């Protein structure tokens, strides 16, 4: 279809991705900023985040080396060469069954064991933060998205309900775990200071957000002062889990098409995320202006986003982007 | 104008602070919690002797990282503390002197009601923390001990009773 919108967008992505020698990264960024067809997300996300080589002939040998390195790290980790860090192993253990509790995928034992490996290897390789709660959330958009590559297009929508074991052999699961591990590593390198002792990364971001909202919406800011609403009472979770806890997984996945294009190595993740949060907060300004302290905190910890479409999130992202430009000369 | 009282629930990750506070607030046990990130806010209106009071419950994240990061500046203007440990986990009981020390040195009051709640007593075979050990501890810090289950349906009127105890205290200046 030239008149069918999803078919035409897929076609434009094929033109950039398919039958090329070197995939043009700037062309892929421009298009992806505006949403990535679900058929294309696993490959595009990997390219954008800097994991998968843009030179297509390098790709097979690269992944082979990265997937074997992850296997060698598993082998070393579960052997007498590694003394298990029990507090870390245990904190991840007790977070996993509490990760995305209302998505059936996450209660499969196979999925839980995958996430345990990814998160524990990440944590023992990053001793300045260790594992910090909320990083279990951040691994899952990559995990679930990368799984969809292993599904026929017509079952991509069932990814939340099928046990990976029923359509992937163990070796494929290990391959997906590697990719998830290396891509989670690239994400977290963008925001290191967020999870070290004291979480200064988050505290800076919340201050930056306070000051942005004072500038862009002074009335909302003054109302918050009048009611003793502190930004930290709702925005700490916004930074720690990158808004994952305020949206449905489908909205998060779509928003990450844009985060990965925006930050593909052009803005930093920390900076763009604060603009997003300012745009998200100001979206509710009207309802919020009439609210007392308990109403504000309850609402901003349970925002009404369950029915948001890709177009709801697109409008938020484009407003963040515009503000990022407009309200740039502001420290 | 109702009087509003701020109560914070503190203790190690996974001991059941969110389940307990869900009982305080909704008489229900949430069987699919997420790991709490930051500090969850919940309100309960209580009528006591013809006065309507508002109980604001701050359910905290219990990982050390967050503790030493920010829990400290959710300690302002608090009216009562619920300390929580998991009766099946001795370590969670052993973190309690550090939680207490954290309260003292990040605060401006000592005569505030506090309680100590040992949770998960339905795991009868797995209980590691004998009552006598916990009572001595509670006695030392001059606060009442309750051993209970947020999950056991046979206990929920009891949990409601534990929560009314602190409501009553607060209401009496
Ligand atoms: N058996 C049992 N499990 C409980 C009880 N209270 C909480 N839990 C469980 O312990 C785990 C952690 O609970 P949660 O409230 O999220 O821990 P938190 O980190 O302190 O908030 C969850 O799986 C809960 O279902 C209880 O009284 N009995
Ligand atoms: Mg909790």
């Amino acid at each position: 279809q030239e008149l069918n919108s999803i078919i035409q967008r897929i076609s434009k992505f094929d033109n950039i991705l398919k039958d090329k020698t070197i995939i043009n990264q700037q062309d892929l960024r421009q298009i992806s900023w505006n949403g990535i067809p679900k058929i294309h997300r696993p490959v595009v996300w990997k390219l954008l985040i800097g994991y998968l080589p843009v030179n297509t002939k390098r790709q097979e040998g690269f992944l082979q080396r990265k997937r074997k390195e992850y296997r060698d790290s598993l082998k070393h980790t579960f052997s007498d060469q590694h003394s298990r860090d029990i507090p870390t192993w245990h904190q991840i253990e007790i977070d996993i069954p509490r990760t995305n509790p209302h998505i059936p995928l996450y209660q499969f034992k196979s999925v839980q064991n995958s996430l345990q490996r990814i998160l524990y290897l990440w944590a023992i390789r990053h001793p300045a933060s260790g594992y910090v709660q909320g990083i279990n959330d951040l691994v899952t958009p990559f995990f679930e998205t990368f799984l969809t590559e292993y599904l026929p297009p017509s079952q991509i929508d069932d990814v939340k309900i099928k046990d990976p074991s029923t359509y992937m052999v163990d070796e494929q699961i290990t391959d997906l775990e590697a990719d998830t591990f290396w891509c989670l590593t690239k994400l977290l390198e963008q925001i290191t200071d967020n999870y070290i002792h004291g979480q200064p990364g988050i505290l800076r971001q919340v201050k930056n957000l306070s000051q942005l909202v004072k500038r862009i919406d002074a009335d909302l800011y003054n109302h918050f002062q009048n009611e003793h609403v502190e930004f930290i009472q709702f925005a700490f979770r916004w930074m720690n889990c990158l808004l994952m806890r305020e949206f449905q997984m489908g909205t998060v996945i779509r928003m990450w098409d844009t985060y990965l294009s925006e930050t593909s190595q052009q803005s930093s993740l920390n900076e763009f995320h604060v603009f997003v949060c300012a745009a998200f907060l100001i979206k509710w300004s009207d309802q919020l202006m009439e609210m007392d302290f308990q109403e504000t905190i309850t609402f901003l910890q349970n925002p009404p986003t369950k029915d948001w479409t890709e177009t709801d999130i697109e409008m938020l992202l484009s407003e963040a982007f515009i503000w990022q430009s407009l309200y740039k000369d502001a420290t | 104008r109702s009087r509003i009282f701020k109560i914070i629930v503190i203790g190690d990750s996974n001991v059941g602070k969110t389940c307990l506070t869900y009982r305080f607030c909704a008489g229900r046990f949430p069987d699919r919690t997420e790991a709490t990130i930051g500090v969850d806010f919940r309100e309960r209106a209580v009528d006591i002797d013809g006065e309507r009071i508002k109980i604001q419950l701050w359910d905290t994240a219990g990982q050390e990282r967050f503790r030493k990061s920010m829990v400290q500046h959710y300690y302002r203007n608090v009216h009562a503390v619920v300390f929580v440990y998991d009766m099946t986990n001795m370590a969670s009981f052993h973190s309690l002197p550090a939680w207490i020390e954290e309260c003292k040195q990040h605060l401006l009051a000592n005569d505030i009601p506090r309680i100590l709640v040992g949770n998960k007593c339905d795991l009868r075979s797995a209980i590691q923390v004998p009552t006598d050990l916990a009572q001595k501890f509670a006695d030392t810090h001059s606060m009442p001990l309750f051993e209970t289950s947020a999950k056991n349906p046979n206990d929920n009127d009891h949990v409601e009773a534990i929560f009314m105890t602190l409501a009553h205290k607060l209401k009496s200046h």
